[PDB]
């Protein structure tokens, strides 16, 4: 009723319709997003620390990961040379609200080199017990993601949809290659972290501090 | 490909030497016997120094069969083929008496203790976890996964010069090694598999 | 020194160029925004606490308001029924810097009531000392903005000194306005204005971390 | 639009008695005198509690004159305020009377004159400059004190002289004369007053 009314109100007061109204180009949300992204790549100690970070999360959730696998070592890591690219973005109705909410649609794609270097054993009991575990070198790419977005204020509400493009280009190196249930393996894991905490229907809520100006928030240069 | 257990993890579990002592001597108590065998009996087991070579060739997730025998009684598994070479130092002595009859039927009884050792072994292997139950599964066909063995057997020194008596004994050997390939070709030659727990 | 190149980089790879792409229509930009500031304004509470928020901002300082005023207190306060509308957002390198840093320059209008009740007295000394300072209710209003925004990646904005602010205001002081209240009034709103958020003083607000955690999981 | 000071505090300040009444008694030693009027004195004083009232009929920015007084001697505000005062201020003058009708030098005479009912209208600006406070006045002055009530105090061995009252007459207007060159002197438009 009244919520509806509130969205009316705002849709009318702000050059808008839902039905009519074209998609928006975004380059320059490519732009400053490309400053942030390249000012986070240009930490020359941020790759240890998500280094770091990786390995701390990946030990304590081991036992989700496959049993015959031993202990995780990151021995490589690549972040890339590219950004990403906004476009196609839309308005929309909540679904399943009754007209409650509003939010927006963005398409996002993305091509460069993003890689991890895995270095893991293979084990299996009761004999003897423990196995000559081979080593495996587990160098893992991502290189396009094609994406429709969701994102909306309530916090930062955005999620992915289901149908989303996600190309891996794996490899490994087992004592002395191309060996694609390791690809396939590591794609399960990753999915299953990503569907797990950013796509439909889950969503990630992230605070929004106060924009308003204060004195405690003013510099100069 | 590289496996290498320097397998001493076996040598201290003298609960795994009386482990294969026990289904070993129990296979052996329990056979339809030929005649001129009375009695087998497994008394020195040893499974040695030496460990196999293994060498990994191929991987796979699944094999339609071990979720068969699942089934009767996930994508997060995984199965292993891989080539299995074994040439070391496993040694088995097995007790028997033998009923010699060249000159008259139950013309004697022998102690007799034979030796099986040198046992060289090669063929392939399929191994699938499925988290986390293990199954294994052997490829070669014919019973020829045992290439090599070498059984050789002390009686008294008081027949070691009747080659009558060395006829029963051969029977005896040869009997021993064909019921050791009928043991592995009917245990675990494919199609059939086993879990270990 | 060569970062400049790394610009390049990322002008390069964003489908852009610096003197040939045309602004953007940001609309879903006014669409979001016109969400969030509605929930701010439903919400009742914000009234008070901005109320409350003004008269802390009011005790602190009494000395660089003018001296024949005596106490400030708010007793009318109205946020509005309208938002803001972004349009023309472009990129340039930034200024002085020697083509150092990028920067999005975005027009920005708004039309809309915003309001404020105050409630003054009007001391002299040293008669006799202490005067029978006459009351005053000044409700003071905005009605238009249009700007020049300027901002950058923690958060960099500011706003171009031409900027258009027109004001409202009406006082009562016993029982009929006069102009020389809204030019005052005008004169300290647009010094802590200028203070605060205009070039070439900008105002950076600290950069949460947005990558996905457990701890920022949430669903309905 | 009113100023109503409970300016209970001036019936009671001896300062402001003492200053307004040195104020006074400064003024009659320095102007020069007549011959029939041998000393002035304030014996009395008192501003009474009677407001005056005020309105503000404008406020603007200052005029042009106060920066003149600061530079010779930004942000600013004036008031255009309406001065009303028939309140109960009293003034009492002591004065020797020299009175000559027969022969000069006949007689000197202790005299007591009472300034009193004092009406006061004019209209006033005000121009604080954060915060040094102007006052001026803008009626034309002089006739801007229009009321007042000078009774005189005698001898009553002298109150029925006509002659002797003759002489008290022309003290009075011209004490008179010389309030109202006084006020016109020091407040009236251009000049103006600082410190208030």
């Amino acid at each position: 009723n009244e919520r509806s009314r509130q969205i009316d109100d705002i849709l009318e007061k702000t050059y808008y319709n839902v039905d009519t109204h074209p998609a928006e180009s975004l380059d320059w949300f490519n732009v400053l997003i490309g400053q942030t992204i390249q000012q986070l790549r240009e930490e020359a100690w941020k790759k240890d620390n998500i280094v770091y970070s990786l390995n701390a999360f990946i030990e304590r959730k081991a036992q989700e990961l496959p049993s015959y696998l031993d202990s995780i070592k990151i021995t490589e890591l690549d972040i890339g040379h590219d950004f990403p690219i906004f476009s196609n973005c839309r308005i929309q109705y909540s679904p399943n609200s009754n007209g409650r909410k509003l939010e927006a649609k963005i398409d996002i794609d993305l091509n460069d080199r993003l890689a991890v270097g895995i270095e893991t054993r293979l084990l299996l009991n009761y004999p003897k017990p423990l196995t000559a575990s081979l080593p495996i070198n587990v160098t893992v790419s991502i290189i396009r993601f094609q994406a429709c977005l969701t994102v909306s204020l309530t916090f930062l509400m955005f999620s992915f949809a289901p149908e989303y493009r996600m190309e891996f280009e794996t490899q490994s190196l087992i004592g002395a290659e191309n060996i694609p249930k390791i690809g396939s393996l590591v794609e399960y894991q990753i999915k299953k972290w990503f569907v797990e905490r950013c796509v439909e229907p889950r969503f990630q809520f992230i605070k929004l501090p106060s924009v308003w100006p204060r004195s405690k928030n003013t510099r100069e240069g | 490909m590289s496996f290498d257990i320097n397998w001493s993890t076996l040598e201290s579990d003298n609960r795994l030497n009386d482990l294969i002592r026990k289904h070993l001597n129990s296979y052996l108590q329990n056979t339809q016997l030929p005649s001129y065998v009375s009695n087998l009996r497994v008394l020195d087991f040893d499974l040695g120094k030496v460990g196999p070579a293994i060498t990994l060739k191929e991987i796979t997730d699944p094999l339609d069969e071990f979720y068969d025998s699942i089934r009767e009684e996930s994508p997060n598994d995984i199965q292993f083929l891989l080539e299995v070479e074994y040439k070391g130092d496993l040694l088995v002595t097995i007790g028997a008496d033998l009923v010699l009859n060249y000159p008259v039927e139950k013309f004697m009884t022998l102690p007799v203790k034979l030796s099986i050792s040198d046992i060289g072994l090669h063929s392939l292997c399929i191994v699938a976890c499925l988290s986390k139950q293990l199954f294994l599964s052997f490829l070669c066909d014919g019973g020829s996964i045992v290439r090599s063995m070498k059984i050789e057997t002390e009686i008294g020194e008081q027949y070691q010069g009747q080659g009558s008596v060395l006829r029963s004994v051969g029977e005896l050997e040869q009997f021993l090694f064909t019921i050791f390939k009928d043991f592995l070709r009917k245990e675990l030659a494919w199609p059939s598999w086993i879990n270990l727990d």
